[PDB]
């Protein structure tokens, strides 16, 4: 599952 | 021929009270909670991160999970400094409660972590907390994952005791999505179903600059009107980066409307058009008096 990144 | 008879708030209200409009998705960001005193935690122009040297830190590490799991103390000291004195939802929050009451709310997708949607009376099934929430916390050990309520977490934050699991003594973390963590599976499964069903997108208090949340506006059917209530125009295609983008002003505009001002005031204006002003005023005043009387 996609990870949270800046922006 | 388009669904809105004109590209204005008045056009949107007529469309909402027509039989064509039955299911509304709200997309909301920090702009709907600044009126309640909650700062925009993504903005470096809110003075939140000016006093971080005391934490002897490497900046963004304060919200990166890798750093947190090894040195949680800076995050919890910041959380104490910034903990709201009161949790009083705004006119905007209670407008979504009225949408729920009137059988129009399909889903509220929120970028916010402040729990005000729940305090205002939206239920878990109504909500996609795209970045998680402080409402609950969990032990971080994979074989445990004991859950803790905000009251328990608040008491640890204020007494300056690093929260630890009572069963296993691992660290306990608020259910916000730190940088480096997976985004919630519910965000993606709900998006795949809800946007097949939406008649109106209500976008309030977000500049639509954070991904993947901002990409939600391009998941709407081509015919679905999209109303932005926000202090500044947002969500248009970037003349440099270039597509689902908002088109408010071209000669090809057909479904997107911008109402530029404070979110509370835009929601007040829409409610007035709908015949809901008295209902909305009575609900806010009642809930606010209740919160103010908490003993
Ligand atoms: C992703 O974009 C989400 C963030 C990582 C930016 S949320 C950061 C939240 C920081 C909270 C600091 C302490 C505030 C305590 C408030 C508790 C009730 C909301
Ligand atoms: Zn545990």
């Amino acid at each position: 599952l996609p990870k949270k990144y800046g922006g | 021929e388009r669904l809105l008879d004109e590209l204005t708030l008045e056009g949107v209200a007529r469309y909402m009270q027509s039989e064509r409009c039955r299911r509304v998705i709200c997309l909301v960001g920090a702009g709907i909670s600044t009126s309640a005193g909650i700062p925009d935690f993504r903005s470096p122009s809110t003075g939140l991160y000016d006093n971080l040297e005391k934490y002897h830190l490497p900046p963004e590490a304060i919200f990166e999970i890798s750093y947190f799991k090894k040195h949680p103390e800076p995050f919890f000291a910041l959380a104490k400094e910034l903990y709201p004195g009161q949790f009083k939802p705004t006119i905007c929050h209670y407008f979504m409660r009225l949408l729920k009451d009137k059988g129009l709310l399909l889903r509220c997708y929120t970028q916010n972590i402040d729990t005000l949607e729940r305090i205002a009376g939206l239920e878990q099934e109504d909500l996609v907390e795209a970045h998680g929430t402080f409402y609950t916390s969990h032990c971080v050990s994979a074989s445990c994952r004991h859950e803790y309520p905000l009251s328990w977490m608040k008491e640890k934050i204020f007494s300056e005791v690093t929260p630890k699991c009572e069963d296993c003594q691992s660290l306990v973390k608020p259910d916000i999505v730190f940088f480096g963590e997976s985004l919630p599976a519910r965000f993606f499964s709900c998006m795949q179903s809800d946007f097949l069903k939406v008649d109106l997108l209500l976008v309030m208090g977000t500049s639509l600059q954070v991904q993947p949340f901002a990409s939600l506006i391009s998941k709407a059917p081509l015919s679905t009107p999209r109303l932005l209530i926000n202090k500044e125009k947002a969500g248009q295609s970037d003349p440099f980066l270039g597509g689902g983008g908002m088109d408010f002003d071209s000669k090809k505009a057909y479904r997107d409307v911008a109402w530029l001002g404070e979110c509370d005031q835009g929601c007040l204006a829409l409610a007035e058009l709908l015949g809901w002003k008295k209902e909305l005023e009575d609900l806010v005043r009642r809930e606010h008096a209740s919160i103010d009387a908490q003993s």
